[PDB]
RNA sequence: CGCCGCCAAGGUAU
């Protein structure tokens, strides 16, 4: 915990000196096609929650039980959670109090204290575990509890956003494997069609987020007044035994709202890779949406060749299928900057012998090299700057 | 709550000055009401002595104004930048000198 | 006449105080045997051992994106293998602190 | 059982006792704390009482406790009012 | 241009730094393994 | 008998697909006997091995 | 379908059998019967859940 | 004008040509085989390591010592070697087989340095409380104690001829030893900065002894102060010494300084600079040594790292 | 060629060691030589127009 | 084709 915690305090050090690691037409590009999305899509912003809220308790009392859930067991700590508990229950008490005591935390706080830290031992796995002070977790639960709801009424999110609310097996094979299966033309193989898909992560997708853009980009669809005090939680003096670092660049996930921020930087990644017309082709117009993985107008679905996708939390999904010259054209753009062949002793199945040899992936070179060749289509379009796969 | 009256704040001061910096259980051990997380924010907001809290300037207001338009947030950022170093100084400077120029 | 306790003062018979190996393997001629030593010359050896050693190392599908091409991978090249011991900015600590947390 | 990673204690200890017997050792530590930083900033009008209250001697006021004296440093300043005693004592300055 | 942080060239390079007459190696890896001796002895 | 040091065999996976898939003509399966008896030409890479009496 | 996760199971639920076994210092199959495991809390014992005989 | 200025004999000098840094701890000691093949050398990575000495490739690793790794050295009468550190352990590696086979162990403190006779088979070790001690092989028994000292041992050097054992320790005096009745046969006092370094030549007499302060010389019978060498004021680790008569003393402040022995004259006056992910003062010679060749010297410093030197076939480096 | 006294925050030994003075024991604790980039106005107005 | 079989120091202070 101290080699991540110094090591973190040190890049937050140099993100200082050396400036933004992304460029400036960089960020200028990417809120230009988050504009153009939001024009296409006509999704009005989200207001200011008032005080005479219709919908108001219905939230809060979501928000509290959701914090009080996590304390079942009696055998607790000295000071910190026996106050955040009698805090839960003067809300109880009090529904109002608590709920213009958020408001007052929601226009004029913009400078939180310490929150703490500790990392979950699980053993070539782990977590950090930041536990903020509950006067500002009601504050920020109510405000999630108001944000996702809020944004999927007007349907922010086209459909590919996951997980969403219906199961992850759907996700996985009935509406996923169902998604592909029921492609017109899934196979042929007469004419050099191939099927081919991709699984990668958006790695340091966490970290590498600039707060300055972050502000940006959501006060688009989220008033001002509450985008600021986003992301002005987002940076804290992350605390310990010891060290008393404080964060400037990278974002800090133990907060409620912070989901949220994730799920809308990996939309904004989505429409920077899957671009803006193959999404406006998936998603379909506002006046008629789509599925999961269902298209109208089938004839659109032919083109564009990529042909479905899907986004885990930084986890994403495509499957893709080419023909003959467009593959071919693909392979030998990206033989242009690689030479020295066979070096594809690495893709795949090479050490992962869950299948036979039957099942598992035969390393035959134009398959290989288009995996690689796509891969690399994939690695751009996307700057490192922002992410990396 | 956390109403830190001027009494507890001057036994804090003694305490500080006694025990030491990093030592923070043994000194909230005599206050019955606080902790040691909240002794640790006023104290490195509030009771330390190189916290400039009067005293406002012309030059770091003009540093500071062109540095809340490079980060319309993260006050916490550039109060180490500043040396008001209160960090709350600074939102107090930032929405009187907005009220100033708005009237 | 009055030793320490390891000689005669004390009946502990103590383990890993045992004859073990009461033999000594001696460097015999076929091996680098001190006759052999103090005759070869171990200069000219070494400058032809090290100089046979020296010569061992002898369109239409993505119009509408943003970024067109990054034109880069890593803009020079993945070949650095270099040695920092600073601990914390190692490579090997940079691939422990990339791989085991997440 | 863990006999060797358990939370232990010593027998026969007793435990600790409840809330005033607590704040009976916080108050009479805060009074040493009180009296050693008066030791340290060298004060002689700090009097303490018959009752075990304290008294500003120039001040002539009392105080219920620690920090009602410890915060009696800036206000109604006699401590400048001294100079009139001061000039009594000595015609120049 | 900027540089990256996950690569970030913090220090002077080793060749730049001793002359490109020298040898530098960074030999972490051990070949000629345990089982094999370094005597090999009359059998 | 617990195994030695030659637990873990590794061969990667385009040699020993060259080597074997379903492409031998099998028509009985090499018990473990018949190693027992010679393991020379029906097991391959063998050490610390014995060899045994035959036709007394 | 996956058997290196049925080997698994039969290999951690025998430890934490084991692990219990330690916990009395008895350690044996006869003296400590699997009925002690394999009852429900309602009529009294700890109450689990078999997979190691599954016939793997 | 100056005394014995007209008479050093020209020696050329030392420049780098390959550097070894693979180690994850600090390299502390180096010895070599007498058969010019490879140099072994262990570190506070807790593996010892050799390395060739013509290619620069690592041969092998071996671990097993639960503190760091303060004295290492091969014998020549025999296919093992020796090592020895601050884990109370002084470990018998045979070189047949790569393991340890007798694991002296007797020692009341930590071990810093230890030496083999050439001719019989015997050992000395210097320890850290107040002792030097004989470990007789084939037996691992301490024959003799050497207990005439008031501080740590630094380094200990013993011969076929007499007098056999040399102590330098860090209560500031050095000591010549009788390996037979184990009483002390002379203490030599001087050296206000502790002495850490002895050396023998081997080709004849006159020792050397070496301290921060005015680094003196020494003699094999009855003692004689020969000759004291110029302002080499920094703390020294290491002293190596060649036939043909060019010395060499490796200190911890980076500077490695040579010497020749007709005279006593500073000839090169060398400074080592530091591989990348050292700071600005780090560097520090903890061992030095040559070839057997004596055509290469290779030292191994604090950063973790073993430069080598070969000579410079040039003329135009006369003495003033 | 002498040493000043110690001002550890855990010393557990001789003396704490309370002077008025020697209260901070560092430069500034913190300090990045220019403390910002001028690249962020490169970043920030681009953003604002 | 049929694993596995357990003592003690760790606590009622010196
Ligand atoms: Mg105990």
């Amino acid at each position: 915990t101290r080699l991540y915690l110094k090591a973190e305090q040190e890049r937050q050090h140099n993100y200082l000196k050396d400036g933004p690691y992304i460029t400036a037409e960089e960020a200028v590009a990417v809120y230009t096609t988050t504009v153009h999305w939001l024009e296409s899509r006509r999704f009005s912003p989200i207001p200011f929650p008032p005080l005479s809220y219709k919908h108001d308790t219905k939230l809060l009392i979501l928000a509290l039980e959701r914090l009080k859930e996590a304390y079942s067991v009696k055998s607790r700590l000295n000071q910190s959670q026996r106050e955040e508990l009698g805090l839960i229950e003067q809300a109880y008490d009090n529904p109002h109090e608590a709920l213009s005591r958020i408001k007052r935390h929601l226009l004029t706080q913009r400078a939180f204290k310490e929150v703490g830290i500790e990392f979950m031992d699980l053993y070539s796995h782990l977590v950090p575990v930041y536990d903020v002070e509950p006067l500002e977790k009601i504050t920020d639960a109510y405000l999630d509890q108001y944000l996702w709801y809020e944004a999927d009424k007007r349907r922010l999110f086209p459909p590919w956003i996951k997980p969403a609310d219906t199961e992850p097996p759907p996700l996985l094979v009935y509406k996923w494997c169902q998604g592909i299966n029921n492609l017109q033309d899934v196979w042929e193989t007469s004419e050099g069609e191939c099927n081919v898909m991709l699984e990668s992560r958006f790695e340091k997708m966490y970290e590498k987020i600039d707060l300055t853009l972050l502000n940006r980009l959501l006060r688009l669809i989220v008033d001002h007044n509450i985008a600021d005090y986003m992301t002005a939680k987002n940076n804290v003096v992350i605390n310990y035994k010891d060290m008393n670092h404080t964060n400037s660049y990278g974002i800090i996930r133990g907060l409620q709202f912070a989901s949220f921020i994730v799920q809308y930087y990996g939309l904004v990644m989505d429409l920077l890779v899957l671009g803006l017309h193959r999404a406006s082709e998936m998603a379909g117009p506002p006046q008629m949406p789509n599925d999961f993985l269902s298209f109208q107008d089938i004839a659109t679905e032919a083109a564009h060749p990529i042909r479905l996708f899907c986004r885990y939390i930084d986890r994403i999904h495509i499957f893709f299928r080419f023909t003959a010259d467009e593959a071919r054209d693909l392979i030998q753009r990206y033989l242009t900057e690689h030479p020295d062949p066979n070096n594809e002793n690495i893709v795949g199945y090479n050490n992962k012998k869950c299948w036979p040899r039957d099942a598992r992936m035969r390393l035959m070179k134009h398959d290989v090299n288009l995996g690689r060749a796509v891969f690399w289509d994939i690695k751009n379009r996307l700057p490192r700057s922002v992410t990396t796969v | 709550g956390g109403v830190w009256r001027n009494t507890e704040d001057e036994i804090l001061k003694a305490a500080v000055m006694k025990y030491g910096k990093n030592q923070w259980s043994r000194i909230a051990s005599l206050l019955h009401r606080k902790s040691a997380k909240q002794c640790k924010a006023r104290w490195y907001e509030w009771l330390d002595p190189s916290i400039k809290k009067t005293e406002w300037s012309r030059e770091e207001e003009e540093k500071l104004l062109h540095l809340a338009k490079l980060m319309p947030t993260q006050w916490r950022t550039i109060a180490p930048i500043i040396g008001r170093t209160a960090a709350q100084c600074l939102e107090h400077y930032e929405f009187l000198l907005d009220k100033a120029a708005q009237r | 006449k009055g030793e320490g306790d390891l000689s005669q003062l004390s009946k502990q018979y103590s383990s890993r105080d045992l004859p073990s190996h009461t033999k000594i393997k001696y460097r015999q001629t076929t091996q680098d045997a001190p006759e052999e030593v103090r005759n070869r010359d171990f200069r000219r050896e070494l400058e032809e051992r090290e100089r046979a050693a020296a010569r061992e190392k002898n369109r239409r599908w993505d119009d509408d994106v943003v970024f067109k091409n990054c034109a880069k991978g890593v803009d020079d090249q993945k070949k650095d293998k270099r040695f920092v011991n600073d601990t914390l900015r190692s490579e090997f600590h940079k691939k422990f602190m990339e791989k085991y947390i997440k | 059982m863990d006999f060797q990673h358990r939370p232990g204690g010593k027998t026969g200890s007793g435990g600790v006792a409840s809330s005033s017997e607590s704040n009976r050792d916080r108050r009479e530590r805060l009074r040493q704390l009180a009296l050693e930083t008066i030791d340290i900033n060298k004060d002689p009008y700090f009097m303490k009482n018959h009752l075990g209250s304290y008294e500003c001697k120039l001040c002539l006021t009392l105080h219920n406790n620690e920090g009602s004296y410890l915060a009696h440093t800036q206000g109604k300043k006699h401590q400048t009012n001294l100079a009139r005693r001061a000039a009594k004592e000595a015609k120049e300055a | 241009e900027v540089v990256l942080h996950e690569d970030k060239k913090y220090y002077p390079t080793a060749e730049e730094v001793y002359g490109p007459e020298v040898e530098t190696i960074v030999q972490e890896e051990d070949t000629q393994p345990l089982t094999e001796p370094i005597i090999k002895p009359v059998k | 008998f617990e195994p030695l040091v030659r637990d873990i065999n590794l061969q990667d996976e385009d040699w020993n697909e060259f080597n074997d898939i379903n492409k031998i003509i099998i028509r009985q399966p090499i018990r473990t006997e018949y190693k027992i008896a010679f393991p020379y030409l029906y097991n391959n890479l063998p050490h610390h091995v014995h060899l045994t009496w035959y036709h007394t | 379908n996956t058997q290196e996760l049925l080997d698994l199971l039969v290999k951690c639920e025998n430890k934490i059998q084991t692990r219990i076994k330690i916990g009395l210092n008895s350690k044996m199959p006869s003296r400590f019967p699997p009925v002690v495991f394999y009852t429900p809390k309602e009529l009294g014992g700890l109450g689990m859940l078999s997979m190691g005989h599954v016939l793997i | 004008k100056a005394p014995t200025m007209p008479k050093p004999q020209w020696h050329p000098p030392w420049k780098l040509y390959r550097v070894i840094s693979g180690h994850l701890g600090w390299v502390r000691c180096i010895a070599v085989e007498p058969g010019n093949q490879w140099f072994v050398t262990g570190s506070a990575d807790r593996t010892i390591k050799i390395w060739d000495l013509a290619s620069g490739k690592l041969k092998l690793s071996l671990t097993g010592h639960i503190s760091t790794v303060r004295g290492v050295i091969v014998s020549t009468r025999s296919p093992y070697l020796f090592s020895c550190g601050e884990d109370k352990q002084v470990k018998c590696w045979d070189l047949e087989y790569n393991k340890v086979i007798r694991h002296y162990h007797g020692h009341l403190s930590a071990v810093y340095g230890l030496d083999l006779h050439p001719t019989i088979d015997v050992l000395v070790t210097c320890s850290r409380d107040s002792t030097a001690r004989i470990w007789d092989v084939r037996t691992k028994a301490s024959v003799h104690t050497l207990s005439g000292h008031t501080n740590a041992v630094a380094t200990v050097r013993c011969q076929a001829a007499e007098p056999q054992i040399i102590t330098g320790s860090h209560d500031t005096t050095i000591r010549l030893w009788d390996l037979v009745a184990g009483k002390t046969r002379v203490t030599l006092t001087n050296h206000k900065k502790s002495v850490r370094a002895v050396v023998l030549h081997p080709r004849h007499y006159t020792f050397a002894s070496g301290s921060p302060d005015n680094i003196k010389q020494w003699k094999f019978p009855d003692g004689s102060f020969i000759q004291n060498l110029s302002g080499h004021n920094a703390i020294i680790n290491t002293l190596t010494v060649n036939s043909d008569g060019v010395l060499v003393s490796g200190a911890d402040n980076g500077t490695m300084h040579l010497w020749d022995w007709r005279t006593g004259y500073n000839f090169q006056r060398v400074h080592a600079a530091v591989q990348p992910g050292s700071l600005d003062s780090e560097s520090g010679i903890f061992a030095c040594a040559f070839d057997q060749s004596e055509s290469r010297l290779l030292t191994a410093e604090a950063d973790k790292t073993i430069k080598v030197y070969r000579e410079d076939d040039t003329a135009t480096e006369e003495t003033h | 060629w002498k040493i000043p006294p110690c001002i550890s925050n855990w010393k557990n030994a001789k003396g704490y060691t309370i002077p008025l003075d020697k209260r901070l024991a560092a430069d500034g604790r913190g300090l990045q030589t220019v403390h910002i980039n001028e690249n962020f106005a490169k970043l920030a107005e681009a953003l604002y127009i």
